[PDB]
């Protein structure tokens, strides 16, 4: 996760807009759902109580 | 009813008892006292003749009107 | 007359000729913003002036300098369509091109000597469309202006409310845009107590010593002077005689030996002029007059240097006795009066407990942060930054202004930072106020309420992301890395970005902008709302805002505001104001110098207009500018009035400027309770546009600048001539007058169709014009929603009677006629969008496949094969939409079941279906599916079909277009090659490509046919490219949420038909549902046979006191009264001359009207269509408090037919016999407010349940059971009900099992009950019991 939040920032400010998680799968070497399953994983649960 | 119609009331009771007491603040019994019970001046027949039963000169009202407006 | 004017031209009553034309409507939302993004070289406002406020940026001296070249915004990569289509947040790059220097740290003064150069990315800034809103995620947003207080000194009173007696407080308070504040505060006891920043208040006097002052310039600084004398007999005094005007002499008054006043006597003004014209110069009176008093400065010994009495001493007579033996000869005491000059700076010293500046300074640093140790230059300094700081504290340049305006300072502008001079005069201002000389200031009064709109509000944002971003910055620079990192690696857009994206994306200033109308967003975006943050909220305020205040006219409108929770926080703006340099409402007057009103117009904010005797609109004029009246009627300080001819200084721009947009639109305005214009504003604003939109017979002239000022019409960019019209885009030749030197082109516009605004409403653009009509430079060329030729419609005139007509129309209600359904003049169509996404569950993927278990073939005619509905198809509800299943894994059945499984041989599927099916009630015409598609999956058939249609149609449209544009070069090089070059008709054989390269001279023609070619192979390059970026933009990867397969929308076109339960509305605060469609026969109908449209109850008419309705009544029946006999003429078809006759009377009828149209300039067949256009009821202008008054409407019943009463005799429908009283029967305009009956009825037998409190939830929006609440439970406690409310509250909503109980005792007809307990109730037991607490159930 540490990773990927570090090339995605890098991302961010070097490919102009964002970095798509299929262009992670290449700046990573990783399998590309490797990285949405660890993106998918990587969020904190919402608080049940927050109000809208 | 609705929002009008009720609205219609408060402000028509805010009318009245806003016209009632500016009204009340007028004098209109008759007992002429020819002498301000501040300043013992005489208030001239004119100034008693608008408002009957004035018992206060005119100097002495503005200033007691003049302390009322701070609430003192 | 403009040609889209001649068509159908609104006779105009209102006789003042407007000075000033109405203005831009939607001018601050553009304005404000293209000031905050656009290369402005100078601080004046925007970006620049928040790169500036930050740049340079320099190390900790450390000899490097990253400084701001400029910036630039990049091209936006959606366009609008294709940013809602796609959900993202419309906006547009910005890049900026910074550049880091380094010095070594050698000389002279930092070398600039390894400087580098860049161009970084600091995040995207959303974009305001050409209508004044953004794009934010696909949905349309408007930045609502706030209202907020501006920096500035205040005084308030407090008025009696903290002491018991009554007595007011009058603080004054000064708050800087940056800083720290300063508050006066009175005590109950008259003492001046000054409190820095909100903690504990001090002592005045002490801020005073503070700044280096003593007692005995204290006093003669905040007081007059009285000079006693020993005049060899018991100090005898100085007198000036004015300054006792409210004594009551101690003494006797006696000068010339004279006495002027007996002792005891208040004096007088008499005894005034007589001390004055016979100048008394000193007095003599007793010694217990200054026995009293107080002395003014120091006095000490000629003997020993000792005291004689210390500056500010009560005095006696010992005091005086040791002046005496000191040979004083000048007692200095202070004038004070309980009345106008009281002592309270006095007392303030009396209560000061320090006494010099070091002891002040000691006393502030105890009170400013406690504990630590003080110091005497320690809290000089701290002292001293506190409000003297060019860094710390500034109240900003409107800050200046509102502070040297609200003492009366000559000057407008100077520091950032007080002074003695500053603090000083507030002291004075202050003491008086409470003087009472001067008043408290109002806190609603707009001259002290500035106004961020969207452009001052995102750039606020943007600078405090750019705080934090320099702050690392310089942390960063510090950090002696090299002169290797570029300023890219070391600037983030991360925190800049997402302040200003939270900024638009979610804050209560940036919300949906209400689109059901185009009187709706018009009047959204010109709000003034006096919430959010940096505003305040509604607890908290409170009817300090809530109301409307005499500095409220022309800047803010009085009626129009949202009734119900929140009045007077979202006043609307009017119809002329505009804002300040600074911030302020400022509004227009015609200057008026001596007696004549001069046509220069002159805008006057709030502060200022209250210094000024301002006209009245309505004042009249004797053909120079000179008032027909000596005295006028004019508004000098709040307190209208009469003054003379000779005293006026400014007039009003017109007789509109009090109103809003919103209440610009009624007509007879001036006839209406104001809350009932209120109401009727408000009700306007949701208006829902109909079928055919029709137009006012009764209107305000407003409808066609509110029209053409908001974004649905289509007007014209450039005069011409309509060269290919159609349902879906006009193409303009443009002039050639008119036309650009090179680049030639035609203006071909496309009309947005069938769409859904924010609020379901349809928003679809019509063309009014035909195929061969001129056009000019601002005309209509397309009615947008709800407008007629460049007209709001909002509603449909229709045939109404007032009367009662047996109780259907009850309390409020509406009885509409059967032709009112039929003729589908409400019947209004409603887009909707439902959506339908395949997630990831754990036990694998969803499809949309269209084979779906447990569903007859029947049911699925209507899907295709790839599972989606047919474009075009009619759905109802209950049918598939989309057909979509999901993998149960696994079943796990029951017992006897499993028997019936195995006597049919069936199998349970291993998928169930969670299909996106119509939700109930609904039913209309799947009009347009769209499929989003995850970039990981392939394409099911419909989504390649779907690509195919759009890349062909993509194709289409831009080869279409760049035909058009072909078309229009080519005649353009044509038309050149007429003259010239002459092949008169020996040119329009050969191949017109080979016209880039024909001939002529080498002239100016040739130049331009050079021109024209270059603009050929431009147009051919330029559309190849964006047909290239456009089909790769559609086919590209869609992205989506995380978890999500694909998406596909479908688009339901609903058409709603009006039906009893429905709200409609005049404009005159008139509601009411209709509670009964009769059908026609029944309605009442007049002596010739046709029937009234809607039956009003008149019980609501002077209940409510708008007699607007009425009146409209009556000059609507008169305005179709000349409808129809325009048609019977041009029916019964005579000739253009007995019409033109009848219109040009018509046209007219009035007093001094400013509407002189003469039908001598027409053609005949331009008044055929004129007086074609006049058939179905001839339109009438009223201006708002201008209107047509009874003389003039009774005139114009009396042109046509009618009976000049207003009332007509109607006959019933059912009996036959004529309704005796005579009724009113006009036109009046109903609205159709989207209150609609069926987004309000539901029902729930049973449905989902929430999760946790196990009770009904429904949540398809909506099967939640009804919110049974408190005070129900008490209206059945009040009754007997104690079943009734048991099962209300244990097997209707709780109880698990006492509902599915229930449930099978009513399918099996027994309507017993098994209680049960609540489920709110044990879980309350399970929590107490999580506490150390233990609550059983004892038996
Ligand atoms: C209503 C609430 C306040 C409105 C601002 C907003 C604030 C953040 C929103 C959630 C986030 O998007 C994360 C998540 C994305 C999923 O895919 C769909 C569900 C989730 C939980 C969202 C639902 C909802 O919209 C949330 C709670
Ligand atoms: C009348 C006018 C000529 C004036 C001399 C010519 C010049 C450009 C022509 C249009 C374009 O071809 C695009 C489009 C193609 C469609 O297939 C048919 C419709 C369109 C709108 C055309 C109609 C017409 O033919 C136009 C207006
Ligand atoms: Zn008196």
């Amino acid at each position: 996760i540490n990773k990927l939040n570090r090339i995605s920032r890098q991302m961010l400010q070097e490919m102009g807009r964002e970095p798509t998680p299929e262009e992670l799968a290449e700046r990573m070497l990783m399998p590309e759902d490797k990285i949405r399953k660890v993106l998918k994983i990587a969020k904190e649960p919402i608080s049940m109580e927050t109000p809208i | 009813s609705d929002e009008a119609d009720e609205a219609y009331s408060v402000t028509e009771q805010l009318t009245m008892t806003g016209i009632n007491r500016i009204r009340q603040k007028i004098n209109a019994h008759g007992i002429p006292v020819y002498l301000c019970e501040a300043c013992g001046n005489p208030i001239p027949e004119a100034r008693r003749k608008i408002f009957p039963g004035v018992t206060l000169c005119v100097e002495c009202q503005a200033y007691q009107e003049r302390q009322r407006k701070h609430y003192a | 007359y403009s040609y889209t004017e001649k068509k159908r031209i609104r006779k105009d009553f209102g006789k003042r000729p407007q000075v000033l034309d109405v203005p831009y409507l939607l001018s601050i939302q553009l304005d404000s913003f293209q000031k905050f993004i656009e290369q402005d070289p100078e601080g004046q406002y925007g970006l620049e002036a928040a790169f500036r406020s930050v740049f340079p940026i320099q190390s900790y001296s450390g000899n490097s300098e990253l400084q701001y070249v400029s910036y630039r915004l990049g091209e936006p990569v959606f366009d609008v369509q294709e940013c809602q289509i796609r959900g993202v947040t419309y906006s547009a790059p910005l890049r900026v091109k910074l550049r880091l220097v380094i010095y070594e740290r050698e000389a002279p003064e930092g070398t600039v000597k390894d400087i580098k150069e860049q161009e970084v990315y600091m995040g995207e800034i959303p974009l305001m469309t050409d209508n004044g809103t953004f794009v934010i995620n696909g949905t349309e947003r408007v930045i609502v202006s706030q209202l907020h207080r501006s920096p500035g000194v205040f005084f308030d009173s407090d008025k009696g409310k903290t002491h018991s007696s009554g007595k007011v407080l009058y603080n004054a308070r000064i708050i800087p845009y940056r800083g720290s504040w300063l508050d006066f505060e009175f005590d109950p006891k008259d003492n001046l107590f000054v409190r820095i920043d909100r903690r504990r208040k001090l002592p005045a006097t002490i801020i005073l010593r503070a700044l280096n002052y003593t007692t005995e310039q204290i006093l003669d600084l905040f007081f007059e002077k009285v000079i006693f004398e020993i005049r060899d007999n018991k100090l005898q005094m100085e007198l000036v005689p004015e300054r006792l005007r409210g004594e009551t002499a101690s003494f006797d008054i006696e000068a010339n030996g004279k006495v002027y006043v007996e002792k005891g006597r208040r004096i007088t003004a008499r005894h005034i002029r007589q001390l004055e014209k016979d100048d008394v110069k000193l007095i003599e009176v007793p010694v217990e007059y200054i026995a009293g008093k107080v002395v003014a400065k120091d006095y000490i010994d000629e003997s020993t240097g000792e005291l004689i009495c210390a500056a500010n001493m009560e005095l006696s007579l010992d005091l005086l006795a040791k002046l005496s033996q000191s040979g004083h000869k000048r007692i200095e005491t202070l004038f004070t009066n309980d009345l106008d000059h009281g002592p309270y700076i006095s007392e303030t010293l009396r209560v000061d407990p320090t006494n010099d500046r070091l002891s002040a300074l000691v006393e502030i640093y105890r009170m400013m942060r406690p504990g630590e140790p003080p110091t005497r230059e320690a809290a000089e300094s701290l002292f001293e930054n506190l409000f003297f700081s060019e860094d710390r504290y500034d109240l900003s340049a409107v800050g200046r202004m509102k502070f040297n305006r609200s003492l009366l300072r000559e000057e407008i502008e100077g520091s950032g930072i007080l002074s003695k001079d500053d603090i000083i005069d507030v002291m004075k201002k202050l003491i008086d106020i409470r003087n009472g000389k001067g008043e408290v200031d109002d806190i609603d009064h707009l001259g002290n309420r500035r106004i961020r709109s969207v452009g001052e509000m995102a750039e606020n944002q943007f600078r405090v992301g750019l705080v934090r971003v320099e702050r690392a910055v310089k942390e960063r620079l510090s950090l002696g890395d090299l002169d290797t990192l570029m300023p890219q690696d070391m600037i983030n857009a991360k925190p800049i970005s997402a302040a200003v994206k939270e900024f638009f994306g979610s804050s209560q200033l940036s919300q949906f902008m209400d689109q059901n109308n185009p009187l709706s967003e018009i009047t959204h975006k010109r709000r003034i709302s006096a919430l959010g943050p940096g505003g305040l909220t509604r607890e908290r305020a409170g009817f300090e805002v809530r109301d409307v205040h005499p500095t409220h006219y022309g800047r803010v409108c009085p009626i129009e505001t949202p009734e119900g929770p929140n009045i007077g926080l979202i006043n609307s703006l009017s119809v002329y104001a505009q804002t300040n340099e600074y911030g302020f409402l400022e509004t227009p007057y015609r200057k008026v110098t001596d007696g004549v009103v001069t046509d220069e117009i002159h805008y006057l904010s709030a502060i200022e207009e209250g210094n000024y005797v301002i006209a009245q609109a309505n004042s009249n004029l004797d053909e120079e500018g000179h008032f027909v009246e000596d005295l006028v009627t004019c508004r000098s300080k709040g307190e209208s009035s009469l003054f003379s001819r000779d005293q006026v200084d400014y007039m009003d721009v017109s007789t509109q400027q009090v109103v809003s947009v919103g209440a610009s639109l009624i007509p007879f305005l001036e006839h209406d309770d104001a809350n009932r214009a209120l109401m009727g504003a408000n009700m306007q604003r949701q208006a829902v546009p109909t079928l055919r939109a029709d137009k006012p017979l009764v209107g305000t002239g407003m409808e066609r600048a509110v029209a053409v000022d908001s974004g649905v019409t289509a007007v014209a960019k450039r005069g011409g001539v309509v060269q290919y019209v159609d349902a879906s885009r006009i193409v303009i030749k443009v002039n050639e007058d008119e036309m650009y030197p090179g680049e030639a082109g035609i203006d071909i516009y496309n009309l947005t169709k069938y769409t859904r605004s924010n609020q379901n409403t349809c928003i679809n653009q019509m063309p009014c014009v035909s195929l061969g009509e001129p056009v000019e430079r601002g005309d209509v060329l397309a009615d947008g929603p709800s407008t007629d030729l460049g007209e709001l419609a909002l509603g449909q005139n229709m045939r109404v009677a007032f009367m009662p007509w047996n109780g259907y129309n009850f309390e409020d209600s509406i009885l509409v006629s059967e032709r009112v359904v039929q003729e589908d003049r409400f019947t209004t169509i409603h887009i909707q969008e439902l959506a339908c996404v395949s997630r990831d569950t754990k036990l694998g993927p969803e499809e949309i496949t269209a084979d779906i278990p447990n569903v007859g073939e029947a049911a699925l005619s209507k899907l295709d094969e790839s599972g989606i509905v047919y474009i075009g198809a009619e759905v109802t509800g209950g049918d598939i939409l989309v057909g979509k299943v999901t993998p149960k894994g696994e079943t796990q059945l029951t017992p006897e079941e499993k028997l019936l499984r195995a006597i049919f041989g069936e199998k349970a599927s291993d998928v169930k279906d969670s299909s996106l099916r119509v939700p109930n009630g609904v039913s209309g015409t799947v009009i347009d599916v769209q499929v989003f598609t995850r970039d990981g999956v392939e394409k099911d058939k419909r989504a390649l079909e779907i690509e195919e249609m759009q890349l062909k149609q993509a194709k289409k449209d831009l080869s279409e277009e760049l035909q058009i544009l072909e078309a229009g070069l080519f005649s353009r090089i044509r038309a050149v090659l007429v003259a010239g070059g002459v092949e008169a008709e020996k040119l329009d054989k050969l191949p017109r490509d080979r016209w880039l390269e024909l001939g002529l001279t080498d002239e100016e023609k040739q130049n331009q046919l050079e021109q024209l070619a270059e603009q050929y192979d431009e147009l051919k390059h330029e559309f190849e490219k964006k047909l290239e970026a456009k089909r790769r933009k559609i086919t590209q990867g869609d992205d989506l949420a995380p978890g999500v397969l694909k998406i596909v929308k479908v688009y339901l076109a609903v058409k709603r038909r009006i039906q009893p339960g429905d709200k409609m509305a005049g404009r005159h605060g008139n509601k009411g549902v209709i509670s009964k469609i009769n059908p026609i026969e029944d309605m009442p109908y007049d002596e010739n046979g046709t029937p009234v449209d809607i039956v009003l109850n008149p019980l609501g008419v002077p209940s409510r006191m708008n007699i607007g309705q009425i009146l409209e009544t009556h000059l609507g029946m008169a305005a179709k009264g000349i409808g129809d006999k325009i048609n019977a003429m041009l029916k019964q078809q005579q000739e253009v001359a007995k019409l033109r006759e009848f219109i040009q009377r018509a046209y007219d009828l009035g007093a001094d009207v400013r509407q002189k149209v003469d039908l001598s300039t027409f053609s005949d067949e331009e008044v055929m269509r004129l007086a074609e256009n006049l058939r179905k009821g001839m339109p009438i202008a009223t201006p708002v408090f201008d209107g047509a008054k009874e003389a003039e409407i009774k005139e114009l019943l009396k042109l046509g037919d009618l009976p000049t009463s207003g009332q007509i005799r109607l006959y019933d429908g059912r009996t036959g016999e004529q309704f005796e009283r005579p009724v009113t029967v006009g036109y009046m305009y109903m609205l159709k407010l989207n209150h609609l009956v069926d987004d309000k009825m539901h029902a729930r037998s049973t449905g989902s349940y929430s999760l946790v409190t196990q009770q009904p939830l429904g949540g398809k929006a909506q099967f939640g059971g009804q919110r049974f609440g408190e005070m129900e439970v008490w209206a059945l406690e009040a009754y007997g009900a104690a079943y009734t409310l048991q099962e209300m509250l244990t097997v209707k909503s709780d109880d698990v099992n006492g509902r599915t109980k229930m449930y099978k005792n009513i399918v099996d007809g027994n309507h017993q009950m098994e209680p049960g307990m609540p489920e709110s109730f044990n879980v309350l037991l399970k929590e107490i019991r999580s506490l150390g607490i233990n609550i059983e159930l004892e038996d």
